[PDB]
């Protein structure tokens, strides 16, 4: 997960690199709490 | 560098290179980066020539200079 204002960068990246790595670009904290957090809790809150 | 009328920037190129490949007061690094795309043209010149004259766009920046180095103010 890497922000959109860095995908400049990966241009200097070796090729048989970026073809195994798979990049989220993302600009909002949001779209990566939902992406990263699994959707169910399991264990007991704090309170 | 060498070249005579066989390559030409536009002024929006100019004004690109200015904006995202130069942060100082003065006006050196923007006379290193027109050194780079005149140097670069050459290479190109000695690996194919073309006819008469080439007019580099502003979207050709970063096939002469790389990637861009500073990010402007929005």
């Amino acid at each position: 997960v890497l922000p959109k204002d860095n995908e400049a960068q990966l241009e200097e990246l070796p090729k048989e690199v970026l073809e195994g790595l798979e990049i989220k670009l993302v600009e909002d904290v949001g779209e990566v709490l939902e992406y990263l957090l699994l959707p169910e809790p399991t264990m007991p809150p704090v309170v | 560098s060498g070249m005579e009328g066989r390559i030409e920037v536009t002024d929006a190129a100019i004004l690109r290179v200015i904006s995202e490949y130069t942060r100082e007061a003065g006006v050196r690094g923007l006379e290193r980066e027109l050194g780079k795309i005149a140097r670069k043209g050459a290479k190109f010149w000695l690996e194919g020539a073309w006819e008469g004259l080439r007019t580099i766009d502003a979207s050709d920046i970063p096939t002469y200079l790389g990637i861009p180095r500073y990010r402007p103010d929005k």
